């Protein structure tokens, strides 16, 4: 959404 | 007084993490070899600033205790902390001891880089600042990880969670201080005054990168998301 990018570097692994 | 065992393994494992991060002659040697115009540092700028950001992510994900938190918690820290650790990175690679003349040299370059004149006192002013307390390396990542898990940061819920997390960080920090330093038994507060001085950088963040001597300013989407651009 608003930090998606962001929300997929944390989200991944 | 001296480091526990646990705090041994704590600052090693810090140490570890920091380490996996582009070395600082990479940035220097670069920026020293030839002058290039506003626009090729504009690209310099987000390529690496890119770059931290991806880097500060993993070393986030890593700090003890930060995946337990609230997921929404997670995203406000790393946001609310990735331009103030790209500044003390940068404070950190500016201070590093180079042949003479050299950090004339650097700082003239990155004076002349294309960044307005208002913010290049409170640059040189917080790098200068940072090299006065001439910190070790095992400081730079300590006060790295302790800005990253800051509570009293804006759109955090759970703030005790956070303080749980930062507290044993602060402790192995005051006590490498109180070594490094038996003759500055300020420095310890003042590393921690420094903190505040880095919170400034937040207010203009924006406008350092908007007020660039270039024609466009043109972001990747990560840097869009982490500075507050488009
Ligand atoms: O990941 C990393 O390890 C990393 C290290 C350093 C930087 N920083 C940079 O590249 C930029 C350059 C970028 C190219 C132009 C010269 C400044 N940079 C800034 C600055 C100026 C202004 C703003 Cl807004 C942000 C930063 N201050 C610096 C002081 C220095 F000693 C230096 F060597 C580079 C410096 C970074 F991004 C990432």
């Amino acid at each position: 959404k608003d930090h998606q990018l962001l929300r997929y570097l944390l989200d991944k692994d | 007084m001296e480091l526990t065992p646990d705090q041994q393994t704590l600052l090693h494992f810090i140490m570890d993490s920091y380490n996996k991060q582009r070395m600082p002659q990479e940035i220097t040697n670069k920026i020293l070899k030839e002058a290039f115009s506003a626009e090729e540092n504009f690209l310099i700028l987000t390529e690496m600033a890119t770059n931290h950001v991806q880097v500060l992510v993993e070393f986030t994900k890593k700090l003890p205790g930060f995946q337990t938190l609230d997921h929404e918690d997670q995203i406000a820290l790393l946001k609310g902390s990735a331009v103030e650790a790209m500044f003390l990175r940068s404070a950190e690679i500016f201070n590093k001891k180079l042949p003479s003349g050299h950090s004339d040299l650097l700082e003239a370059r990155i004076r002349n880089s294309g960044i307005s004149d208002e913010y290049i006192t409170p640059m040189f002013s917080f790098y200068k600042s940072i090299g006065e307390l001439k910190m070790t390396q095992e400081e730079y990542a300590l006060l790295t990880a302790i800005v990253i898990l800051s509570p009293d940061r804006q759109y955090i819920k759970d703030r005790e969670a956070v303080e749980k997390l930062q507290e044993p960080l602060l402790d192995v920090l005051q006590k490498l201080c109180k070594i490094h330093q038996p003759e500055n038994p300020q420095h310890f507060a003042c590393l921690l005054g420094r903190l505040t001085e880095l919170r400034t950088f937040n207010h203009h963040h924006a406008e350092m990168l908007m007020s660039w001597r270039v024609n466009d300013h043109k972001f990747t989407p990560l840097l869009c998301e982490i500075w507050d651009v488009q």
